[PDB]
């Protein structure tokens, strides 16, 4: 009941299953032909830090009456602020 | 004799009023009364139309001539159409005349009074139709039979009468004398580029007063065609056409048959197309035509209003829905943006002539739903940068029609309305919405994604988008 | 001597007095034994016979008149 | 009262959440459960209660978790920093 | 990274993909690292920076799939007697191949295929269009493999099913799979998903269904007995309803069973109604269960069967009451008809599941029994129900306990509902209540109230308005009689009168004579005593005093031994004139009696019947002159 | 109670059938 | 010779007694064998010897010198074998039955005491020990089992010991054995399932009632308990069926509410309960109480809605249901009509509602109305519907009388067709007798004259009544541009008379035409104003003689 | 004047002549008045003054022999 994300920079973030099953393309790789193995070969590590954080955000603050806090985005974003979900279907 | 653009000379317009004193000077001044107009009329032809026996006295004194204009009508028949029996008496007393037009005029003269809007007379209907008919049978050697016309659903499968015995037997039924007269006018004036619409409107209006709505609709249906053969705008005829349904549908008399509505809308299909084609013909002159074009657009809604209320088997709507998509694919473009979906949701102020009632309501729920049921483009944008949801939130009286305001939003979030959209000056759906209770329902229907507003951070920084993004994603920068 | 039984028929005083058709004493006076039928209407027997020979129907509801018991 | 916890040991990184009332011993147990190690080999080292260490729900967030730190043997910390942004 | 690469030669990168997808769609073991690199490469292609490269991929994959399908078909055809067996395996592979292929690349499925499509609107209103990968890979398995082998496969499968009507079945799952594939081929469609499966499979199956059972039914009927055929049929329907559960889509059971019905029974129904007469007649039980279940499928079956059953009761109704005991006309009758309605109730619930229609047949059945019988003229039937209610309420030695009589009255209601003209019943019942209670009480007060309680609820609430107060009327009798005693305290042969206070027009005694016998002579103190008490307590109302036909006991004093014999007001008063004189002249009574001679001498003739006097004149008729003498020898 | 179309005649084109 | 035969019989009996006492644990088989030998020899020799018979004395000797002395041993043998058979062990059935028949035969000749010796030697101790064994077994079962399995095992045993008794026991003692086992089994535990029944009836589990009822019927004292308990249960269900009904469609659902409950509950009694009557009676009591209580606050609303309910079928209704199905619901309606509390309450409702039927021709078919009349007669006697029948004949006659009037027309103008209805007040309840006097208009003034001659020649000693207010007729207003037809009352038509000649009319004139008081005519003109055919010249609501009214020339109807 | 239908009741007068209470015609005034008329739910007809007098004397119906009532 755990999944692992590997990057091109060598780091390995691990979270629970559902946080990953949020996305679509991730379940696409996991459905392809014990601890499972996933490899993104073409992405840095910063964006994976952010994506894990968003997984936490969505799973926690869904459909709550209390006002949802803002997300402190960074200045240096450019491409991921688009491609993040255009490749990871998120 | 120097005339206007329509070739109406100075003395042409003198006889129009009927002051013989001026005309008496004019003809004695060696002026020709036989100058042809733009169609080809003459002072005698004007005298035939005017029917002033006083002016004709000077005309006969100065030997005016007979001229057939471009419409193809003889002045002798013009007096018959003008319902001037006295002038007919004088011209039948005229030294030079042709008997061919006399029979043709008298048959139309009989049909003139029967179909006359105001000076209708059934006595003159039989008296002059019988006299003309006896002129046909004045001689046993030559036997003139009034040619029959093909039976028409508008005409109720009636053929033109051929003998006095038929005319003698139908003196009892007033409508039969009415009904035969239209065939005479249709048979004779068909070749001429001369309308016969006015009698049919008179027949239908009386039938409208007589609850004979079945006949008036069919009679006007051919009258719709009569406008088409003459290449004359039917929009004015269509303007009154819609208003006819506006009363009795509210009165719930009968709503049985929507298949006729298919014929009505198929009829106005090419009319709007022609109206659009007319827009293609002229650019500056269609300024006032836009309103008539908008009126035709309005009729669409009112036709939909009728279409919404009437119900039948799905095949009829299938017939209906086919031409709708034609209108959809055809440009619904309107000035200052405001396509049909824009105009369907907002306050549809240009409504009147009994359409300012419950039949055509401003909030119209189902009509907006049915437009989406037709499948129009959800994400069309006005030149103001406004969206479909940019207007519904800008709605006064939220408590009034509370369910309708809720119901429309249900469908609009479906079929792809982009949840928060900003064009030109920043206009978030929260910003455009000014009523708190409405905004609450907007909050309920939000769905959280990542890029749908994450990209908005880049506008706060505004780095070079181009040559750094895939082809398709470039618009998400533009949208936000 | 041991016991008597005293029986009679008690009712209001003024509800019924005499024959409706002929206002006479109910017995041997008519303008006549008590007559009864299915409808159970009582009138003077001479009056009954005369009405029957004029009209066999009941004087009150025009039903058949058969001499039931009396 | 609720603090999101970040485990940094060389390459690996582990995410989850826990309550302040929990003790270091319980977190030790969770680490042992997820990594299959004995408690003695485990040594928790920040850079009875998780709040007795100086943590609060205000600093640590689901979206902005307060930076925490841990290590493993008794070798000192060896944490590779993330890549530099372009 | 993940940006636009300047150049990617698909002519170079296409070979790895063509190497791996062929392996994938054949279920061989694949490698994870290649699996992710393939996603990387597909995203790299889907956006080529100089010119996006969308449609070449589409064309190449279409051609590749088409070649694969035909290459499979060529090996499929040239194989005899195993064509469907191998068809099964190849289909079972290609199916999962399709889904894995679709799940591999989605980005093309959703960013360049979707954005240029054809809406269902133009589909209903209306160049081969663009469409999603998975359903293309599935649809291509239609225009190549199904059509050229359609005839062969239908013939083989029908041969298999036809042989399967025998006990043994060659195989269980293979034919199920090859049948179920027809439905699943058309997974994505706008309307009528089953149209293919209905168009290419149903008709031959249904048409072949009829003739096999037609021939079998003929063979059975030609050499079988009615009961034998009836038993035989029920098994086969169950057999086929079991069979259809295997080899067919579940949503077609109805038509199959329905066609079996209309070819097995409804066309032989002329034979079933032929014996429906006898099977009822011999009162056989078992065939009821079979005959009832079989007909209800076809509509017209029931009506004749009901009409036959009813006519059977009508005979048994009358014959159960052919003759009646004179001693027990009220007893014997109600006992017989009661049980016949009983027994036929159990039969309906036992076998025919208590259909509502049948219970309607019984009611019209008996209304020809009780409401009339041919002999004894007419109306003799409805009257005697009273006499059964009379003696059951008369003072009976060894009288039945209050519980069992109570239930007896509950059972009595059932016979009541059938009598038509209840009006005569009331008149006969009222007369009884008169003579029972005044002469002598018969049963406890509550029991007599119980019968009234049922009738009130029974029918016509308040046509029993008459007689209702009667029970109360005697109840208050002695009560106020005590209040009469109170006045008696303040102010004789020990005689007290009954209060006779009861409504006119009810309680019919009538019998008003003109003579009225004048008044009693011996005593008059009695009369005034009532009026004085009555007047103060009762005012504004009449006085009746029907002093005649009033029973009273007498204690005669001519013999040494007085005796108790019944005497009536007219008669007893005449006896009182006899106390003083043994020999009395006729005229003297007429002075006292003041009443018609016929009835006077009729009461005197009543005397002669008891032989209590001797007539001096020889002739039985007595005039005024005729005298008579006392009977000294008489004893009672 | 029921109105009628104006059908106002154009002064320049005096012919009834030809209207603008 | 008989005495000497008795002596030798004593000799042989003594020999066999010695041989029996010689047998060690083999006494039973050898004694039985010698018993058949003895019996057959006695048969032979009594056929030879055909004061008392030699055979009976031989049987008595046989009983006295073996059966009596060995009675303790043989009784112990019998009880041991019986206990073994209760445990499943199989003894020699032949020997047991033969010895039982020996007991039957030895005292068979004596008319007195045929089995009394047979009973006393064996039957009483047998019954005692058997009762003890059932006591112990029932206690053991109740300690470690539930009710259902215990009852099933009791039935299985009952059958098994019945089989054993038929194997051995005399035909006379089956009833005694059954009685004693019944006393042992249930006499001590029939008061626990009476409380559990409340849950069982609440469970509505079909097998649960059936499994319980099989023996709850056998026991007598429990029977009243479930009857009340079942009656309470359905009464609880009946009131539950009352609550969910709505007021708007109350008349339609009220019929459905009882039918939906009555239908499903009756089949329950037939299947599980064998359709006993007692349960059906309880249903009627509760259902009558359901009918007795009225959900609408208005009293007697259920009879009130019933007339409107029947009127739906009676009144001409668009989309008429099949007359066959109509007969079905009408016959079903009779089932409900029994539950009515008071028929005459409904009779008052029915009569008043029936008035409108011939007023407006609501009935589509006259024969369908007749069917109810016959159906009601079969229920509750003739007098219940006496007026309902004379009234129907009254209207059918009017067809010929109109024709006779047509004949009178031949025997014979307003120019307007005039219609006549003739009724009877006793049949037709119209308590509204108009006290005021109405002046007849000019047109009917003709119609009056001819009728008197027509009426006189045909009818004698009669009278007819003229109620004009109830008369209604449609009138088309000619002077309107579009003709309009509206129904108006005759009193209005008298008032309508003065509107044709003069448009503006004062209130004083119309009273002269009506010849009836203005105060009631004030409501008439007020009723005319609300219809708005005329518009008041005075804006005041109140109408006086002074006020005038202006005819609306453009009124639309 | 387009259409009119006549409804008529047929009965007699010889059956009833006087009020059972006032001994005078029911249609005519009561003996005290010679008025007002009342009706009960048993459809018995008497003068209202007659009914009031009888009721104050006795709360018994003249015919139905029960508590007299008012339908309207
Ligand atoms: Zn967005
Ligand atoms: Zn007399
Ligand atoms: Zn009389
Ligand atoms: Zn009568
Ligand atoms: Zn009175
Ligand atoms: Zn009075
Ligand atoms: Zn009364």
């Amino acid at each position: 009941m755990y999944v692992k994300l590997i990057s091109s920079d060598g780091h390995e973030f691990i979270v629970k299953r559902e946080h990953a099953l949020t996305s679509g393309t991730i379940k696409a790789m996991l459905s392809g032909p014990e601890t499972n193995e996933v490899n993104f070969r073409e992405i840095p590590s910063h964006v994976l830090s952010k994506v894990c954080m968003y997984f936490t955000y969505k799973v926690r603050y869904t459909n709550s009456s209390t006002e949802i806090p803002e997300f402190p985005i960074a200045p240096e974003i450019a491409l991921e602020l688009l491609m993040a979900a255009n490749f990871l279907d998120c | 004799s120097i005339a206007n653009k329509y070739d109406n000379t100075c003395l042409m317009i003198a006889a129009y009023k009927g002051h013989t004193d001026v005309v008496r000077y004019l003809l004695e001044q060696r002026a020709d009364p036989n100058a042809k107009a733009h169609c080809g009329a003459t002072a005698l032809h004007f005298a035939a139309e005017a029917g002033h026996i006083d002016i004709v006295k000077e005309l006969i004194k100065w030997r005016a001539a007979i001229v057939v204009n471009g419409h193809g009508m003889t002045p002798l028949k013009v007096a018959a159409e003008s319902c001037k029996a006295d002038v007919v008496e004088l011209l039948l007393s005229h030294a030079d005349c042709d008997r061919r037009s006399r029979i043709e005029a008298l048959e139309l003269l009989g049909a003139s009074f029967a179909n006359d809007r105001e000076n209708y007379d059934i006595i003159k209907t039989y008296h002059y139709l019988y006299l003309a008919m006896l002129e046909r049978f004045q001689d046993g050697d030559n036997i003139l039979e009034k040619e029959v016309l093909p039976p028409i659903h508008a005409y109720g499968n009636r053929t033109e009468c051929r003998n006095p015995q038929e005319l003698e037997s139908i003196r009892q039924d007033r409508d039969a004398l009415h009904m035969e007269g239209l065939i005479v006018r249709e048979r004779i004036l068909g070749a001429d580029n001369i309308d016969v619409s006015h009698p049919i409107i008179y027949r239908g209006a009386v039938y409208a007063d007589n609850m004979e709505f079945e006949q008036c609709i069919k009679l006007w249906l051919h009258a719709l065609h009569l406008r088409q053969k003459g290449n004359r705008n039917t929009h004015k005829d269509l303007l009154r056409f819609a208003q006819v349904f506006s009363q009795m549908i509210h009165l719930n008399e009968t709503v049985k048959a929507p298949d006729i509505e298919c014929v009505l809308r198929c009829s106005v299909l090419e009319i709007e197309q022609s109206m659009n084609r007319v827009k293609n013909i002229s650019d500056a002159d269609v300024h006032n035509a836009m309103d008539n074009y908008e009126c035709n657009l309005y009729t669409f809604l009112y036709l939909v209003c009728i279409s919404t209320k009437t119900q039948c088997s799905e095949e009829d709507q299938c017939k209906i829905n086919k031409q709708i998509y034609n209108l959809i694919h055809l440009d619904p473009r309107t000035r200052e943006g405001f396509t049909l979906l824009h105009l369907a949701v907002n306050s549809n102020t240009p409504v009147d002539d009994f359409h300012t009632n419950d039949v055509c309501s401003f909030p119209n729920a189902l009509v907006t739903k049915l437009l989406l049921d037709c499948g129009a483009e959800v994400n069309a944008v006005d030149n103001e940068g406004n969206s479909a949801l940019h207007i519904i939130v800008q709605y006064n009286r939220p408590i009034s029609d509370f369910l309708t305001l809720h119901s429309i939003i249900i469908s609009l979030v479906e079929a792809g309305a982009h949840t928060d959209m900003t064009n030109k000056q920043n206009k978030t759906p929260l910003d455009k919405s000014t009523t708190g209770v409405s905004e609450i329902l907007l909050k309920t229907q939000m769905k959280m994604s990542l890029k749908c507003l994450a990209a908005r951070a880049v506008r706060a920084n505004d780095i070079n988008y181009q040559d750094q993004i895939p082809r398709t994603l470039e618009e998400f920068v533009g949208f936000h | 001597v041991k016991k008597w039984n005293a029986v009679a028929l008690w009712a209001w005083d003024i509800v019924v007095d005499n024959c409706a058709i002929c206002r006479n004493h109910i017995m041997d006076l008519c303008i006549c034994t008590v007559a009864w039928g299915v409808c159970n209407h009582a009138f003077h027997f001479h009056c009954i016979s005369r009405w029957l020979k004029t009209r066999q129907v009941c004087p009150l509801d025009n039903r058949e008149w058969e001499f039931q018991k009396y | 009262m609720d603090v999101f916890l970040m485990i940094r040991r060389h390459k690996t990184t582990i995410f989850t959440d826990a309550k302040e009332s929990s003790t270091v011993f319980e977190l030790k147990r969770i680490v042992e459960g997820i990594l299959k190690r004995p408690p003695d080999e485990q040594r928790l080292y920040k850079d009875k209660t998780l709040g007795e260490c100086g943590f609060t729900s205000q600093t640590a967030r689901p979206q902005a978790p307060a930076t925490v730190g841990l290590a493993f043997r008794f070798e000192a910390l060896c944490i590779e920093p993330f890549s530099s942004p372009p | 990274m993940s940006l636009k690469p300047r150049v990617v030669d698909f002519d170079e990168t296409w070979n790895k993909l063509l190497t791996t997808i062929k392996a994938v769609v054949m279920l061989e073991y694949v490698e994870r690292a290649t699996w992710n690199d393939r996603f990387s490469d597909i995203y790299a292609l889907c956006v080529a920076y100089p010119e996006p490269l969308g449609e070449r991929l589409y064309t190449e994959t279409k051609i590749f799939l088409e070649n694969h399908v035909r290459h499979l078909h060529k090996r499929v055809l040239e194989s005899e007697e195993q064509v469907l067996v191998m068809y099964h395996r190849y289909w079972e592979e290609y199916s999962k191949g399709a889904d894995y292929m679709d799940c591999l690349y989605r980005y093309l499925n959703t960013q360049f295929i979707k954005k240029n499509k054809l809406t269902e609107a133009d589909l209903q209103y209306g160049n081969e269009p663009l469409m999603e990968i998975g359903e293309l890979a599935l649809d291509m398995w239609r225009k190549l493999m199904v059509e050229p082998l359609q005839a062969i496969l239908i013939r083989m499968l029908l041969r298999e099913i036809k042989n399967d009507r025998g006990g043994e079945d060659p195989n269980q799952k293979v034919i199920h799979g090859v049948i179920n594939s027809f439905v699943h081929v058309e997974q994505y469609k706008k309307k009528f998903p089953l149209k293919f499966y209905q168009e290419i499979f149903e008709s031959p199956f249904l048409t072949e269904t009829g003739e096999y059972y037609k021939q079998e039914a003929s063979n059975l009927l030609q050499e079988s007995n009615c009961s034998q055929y009836m038993e035989k049929v029920l098994g086969r329907l169950k057999d086929e309803e079991i069979r259809c559960r295997k080899y067919l889509h579940p949503s077609s059971y109805t038509k199959v069973i329905h066609e079996c019905q209309q070819r097995m029974v409804a066309d032989h129904l002329q034979f079933l109604h032929a014996e429906c007469h006898n099977i009822i007649r011999q009162e056989k039980k078992n065939d009821m269960a079979n005959m009832y279940v079989l007909l209800r499928a076809v509509s017209t079956g029931l009506p004749h069967m009901i009409q036959e059953l009813q006519n059977h009761i009508h005979d048994e109704g009358l014959r159960a009451t052919s003759n009646l005991t004179q001693e027990n006309m009220p007893t014997l009758f109600v006992e017989s008809v009661l049980e016949v309605h009983g027994k036929f109730v159990q039969l309906i619930n036992t076998v025919l599941n208590g259909d509502q229609h049948f219970m309607s047949a019984l009611d019209k059945a008996l209304t020809s029994v009780v409401n009339y019988r041919e002999p004894k003229s007419v109306c003799k039937a409805p009257e005697l129900l009273a006499k059964y209610c009379d003696n059951l309420l008369k003072k009976s030695a060894k009288g039945m306990t209050e519980n069992e009589v109570e239930d007896r009255l509950t059972s009595f209601i059932t016979v009541f509902k059938y009598i038509d003209d209840k009006d005569v019943f009331q008149k006969f019942y009222a007369r009884m209540l008169a003579k029972r209670l005044i002469h002598g009480l018969s049963m406890s007060m509550d029991s007599e109230e119980a019968m009234i309680n049922k009738l009130k609820q029974a029918c016509g609430y308040e046509f029993t308005s008459k007689l209702h107060r009667m029970y109360t009327d005697m109840s208050v009798s002695a009560d106020l009689n005590n209040k009469f005693n109170n006045f008696i305290k303040n102010q004789d042969l020990g005689i007290s009168f009954q209060i006779y206070v009861l409504q006119a027009g009810a309680w019919p005694l009538t019998q008003a004579p003109s003579s009225t016998f004048a008044i009693p002579q011996e005593l008059e103190k009695s009369v005034q005593m009532f009026e004085l008490f009555y007047s103060q307590h009762f005012s504004g109302r009449k006085l009746t005093w029907l002093h005649y036909l009033c029973t009273g006991e007498v204690k005669m004093n001519y013999l040494g031994k007085p005796y108790v014999a019944m005497v009536t007001t007219y008669q007893m008063a005449v006896l009182l004139a006899f106390n003083n004189s043994e020999t009395v002249s006729y005229k003297e009574l007429q002075d006292s009696t003041q009443m018609n001679e016929k009835e006077l001498t009729k009461t005197i003739k009543s005397l002669l019947d008891v032989k209590m006097i001797n007539h001096d004149s020889e002739k039985e008729d007595i005039d005024a002159e005729s005298s008579f003498s006392l009977n000294m020898n008489f004893s009672s | 109670l029921f109105k009628e179309s104006e059908e106002i005649r154009t002064p320049n084109c005096n012919c009834k059938y030809c209207s603008h």
